[PDB]
């Protein structure tokens, strides 16, 4: 690499140089910097609006939030410090923002603060087999904030109540809204309350006073499901600056690529983003942002 | 209600010339003749003729199996949709494509199989009307496992006479559960039969839904001054795709000039 | 080793690097216990946001399922021709012809 003369010594593996041209390499020039244009980041599942949702079903009551054909974005979420406590299983948070997910079932629900560290795959306790059941593959995230200034009040809050008595344990992701009356021992009850026959769902005592534990708190469970049909929600994409009339390495949608972009008097079809050459090789495309 | 009388006649063939041709997918070519192989409708193929008068009013049910060509010539839009799924009732997920004149109405839902699944129309008369007033497509949707909606419109359904001013050909397909929607929407001029000419189909959108689509229906419009209800004259066509190869011939702009079936 | 390792419910004395900010280079020893900064909120050596303590025990329990049974795992590692071998099995050399 010292001289181009000594190119032609290494090119024809001899200290001597004849008379004559040589051809000792081929010259190429590397792409300065990669250009990343995406799609706009709007038309996603409004999940800072079901987080930040006034009221809550109940724990046994759950509303199931159906996330399809959307883009999520939890980056957002977790630098804004709008939650008390972040914990995931068996994904890193970052991880989540490059993948796409086939169904994605919001679970809303509001439980105190004693009762959320029972959160997690295949574990026991009260929310855990008689409320909900985290599967062992569950891949999503916990995430919880202190709603006391909001869903509790001055002489206690009803709305919001649980399951203390069921005659086993619930499935991971079994929801059981009945009411039957729980039978302790062998006297007769058929939904009539008595002796060994108690009520088992019960109301959460909420209050501002309340103790961190015991404080009421808005848990979203972020259920991952990754079926045989094609994957819906996918994570966020963040374009960047454009560059034309340089070399340099692009990523556009799902194409990658290396070369010099420019715009020239070429009219796609509105339905037909990328072209091809002879060889199906990309001679052009249309920006996933401006057209 | 099934309509008492209609009439019973046995698949009558046509045969449909360069209907089938469409770009296999978003690719850009131009100038170029390019050559794949994908599900299509070869040329000169014998499809079924399928037709509504006011004593026939024929709506089979056919099997969708890998795809199905569709085609119609429309006066007064009498084609309401179609109905996709497997056993095309509530014991699978079931696709809904219909048109309300309002919103299009795409749901995956668990639906109450509808034996006569049509829009009616009632008192024209004076004041000529032709509006929609009762759904008949399903009864009930329950675990609506997709739904979409696109925006706002406004369909003509008033009643049309002479030649047929609208053709309408789609391509449906699936594929690893993408499903494609290719359509193509031109003006011709026709009495009966079918219109002769080339046409090259545009993608739409896709529903990555991911399930198996056994049977498909095809809906209607009636009206009647649901036993008495009758129809316009129309006539749309259905045909089976095969994995065939075409050579397609691209012009400096884009558009498809013509396609060899190879 | 679950004969061994196993101490009561757990041992800290094996540890290892759960998160990183990157895939750390082959045959390289990582003793940083600076805590993992996702964001640009500076850590300053405590969990938060953002935060996390890389630094973790694998739990050894003599009672714990083969799954949690610690694997004692000796890599062999080797040079090709680089040098002369001065690791040689007993084979008994020979007269030289
Ligand atoms: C590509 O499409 C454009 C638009 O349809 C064509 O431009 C028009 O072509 C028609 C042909 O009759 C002319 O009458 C118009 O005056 C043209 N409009 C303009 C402003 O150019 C164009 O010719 C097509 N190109 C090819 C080769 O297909
Ligand atoms: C909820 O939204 C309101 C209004 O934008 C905002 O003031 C509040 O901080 C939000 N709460 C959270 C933590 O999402
Ligand atoms: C996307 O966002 C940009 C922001 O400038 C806007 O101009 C454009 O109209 C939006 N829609 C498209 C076409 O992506
Ligand atoms: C159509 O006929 C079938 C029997 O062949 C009957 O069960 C059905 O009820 C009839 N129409 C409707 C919509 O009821
Ligand atoms: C197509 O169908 C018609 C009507 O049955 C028949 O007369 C004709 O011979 C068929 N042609 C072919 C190619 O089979
Ligand atoms: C169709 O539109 C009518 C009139 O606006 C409305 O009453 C009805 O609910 C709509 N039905 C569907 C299936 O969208
Ligand atoms: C004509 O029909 C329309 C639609 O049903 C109705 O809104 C209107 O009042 C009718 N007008 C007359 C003159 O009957
Ligand atoms: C639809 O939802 C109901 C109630 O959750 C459930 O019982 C039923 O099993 C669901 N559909 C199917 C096919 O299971
Ligand atoms: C569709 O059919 C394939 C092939 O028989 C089968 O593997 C798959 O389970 C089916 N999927 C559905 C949704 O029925």
């Amino acid at each position: 690499a010292l001289d181009p003369l000594s190119e032609t010594k290494c090119t024809l593996k001899s200290f001597t140089v004849e008379k004559g041209i040589y051809q000792t390499s081929n010259f190429r020039v590397q792409p300065t910097e990669s250009i990343v244009r995406f799609p706009n980041i709007t038309n996603l599942c409004p999940f800072g609006e079901v987080f930040n949702a006034t009221r809550f079903a109940s724990v046994y009551a759950w509303n199931r939030k159906r996330i399809s054909n959307c883009v999520a974005d939890y980056s957002v979420l977790y630098n804004s410090a709008s939650f008390s406590t972040f914990k995931c299983y068996g994904v890193s948070p970052t991880k989540l923002n490059d993948l796409c997910f086939t169904n994605v079932y919001a679970d809303s629900f509001v439980i105190r603060g004693d009762e959320v560290r029972q959160i997690a795959p295949g574990q026991t306790g009260k929310i855990a087999d008689y409320n909900y059941k985290l599967p062992d593959d569950f891949t999503g995230c916990v995430i919880a904030w202190n709603s006391n200034n909001l869903d509790s009040k001055v002489g206690g809050n009803y709305n919001y109540l649980y399951r203390l008595f069921r005659k086993s344990n619930l499935k991971p992701f079994e929801r059981d809204i009945s009411t039957e009356i729980y039978q302790a021992g062998s006297t007769p009850c058929n939904g009539v309350e008595g002796f060994n026959c108690y009520f088992p769902l019960q109301s959460y005592g909420f209050q501002p006073t309340n103790g961190v534990g015991y404080q009421p708190y808005r848990v979203v469970v972020l259920s991952f499901e990754l079926l045989h049909a094609p994957a819906t929600v996918c994570g966020p994409k963040k374009s960047t600056n454009l560059v034309k009339n340089k070399c340099v390495n692009f990523n556009f949608n799902g194409l990658t690529g290396t070369g010099v972009l420019t715009e020239s008097n070429k009219k796609f079809l509105p339905f037909q983003q990328f072209g091809r050459d002879i060889a199906d090789t990309t001679d052009a495309v249309r920006d996933p942002q401006t057209l | 209600v099934n309509l008492t009388t209609r009439t019973q006649l046995p698949p009558a063939y046509t045969n449909s010339f360069t209907r089938g041709v469409y770009y296999p997918d978003k690719v850009f070519r131009s100038s170029v003749l390019h050559s794949t192989q994908d599900l299509f409708l070869p040329f000169f193929s014998n499809v079924t003729w399928f037709h509504a008068i006011h004593k026939r009013f024929d709506n089979p049910v056919l099997p969708f199996n890998d795809g199905v060509y569709f085609a119609s010539t429309e006066k007064s839009n009498i084609i309401r949709g179609w109905i996709f799924g497997t056993t095309l009732d509530s014991k699978t997920q079931s696709l809904l494509i219909v048109n309300n004149a309002t919103n299009v109405v795409i749901k995956v839902c668990e639906f109450q199989f509808c034996n006569d699944p049509f829009l009616g129309v009632y008192y024209h008369k004076n004041n000529k009307s032709w509006m929609e007033s009762e759904f008949r497509v399903y009864s009930s949707a329950n675990n609506c496992t997709f739904e979409y909606v696109s925006q706002p419109f406004l369909m003509d359904l008033e009643g049309k006479q002479g030649n047929f001013k609208n053709l309408r050909e789609f391509v449906f397909k699936n594929i690893d559960g993408y499903f494609k929607i290719y359509s193509k929407h031109t003006p011709i001029n026709l009495v009966r039969d079918l219109p002769q000419g080339f046409s090259a189909l545009e993608p739409l959108v896709d529903l990555p839904i991911g399930i198996n689509i056994t049977r498909f229906q095809t809906l209607l419009a009636l009206h009647r001054s649901s036993s008495g209800w009758t129809a316009g004259a129309a006539a749309y066509y259905v045909g089976y795709l095969q994995p065939r190869t075409f050579l397609l011939k691209y012009n400096e702009n884009g558009t498809i000039t013509d396609a060899v079936d190879c």
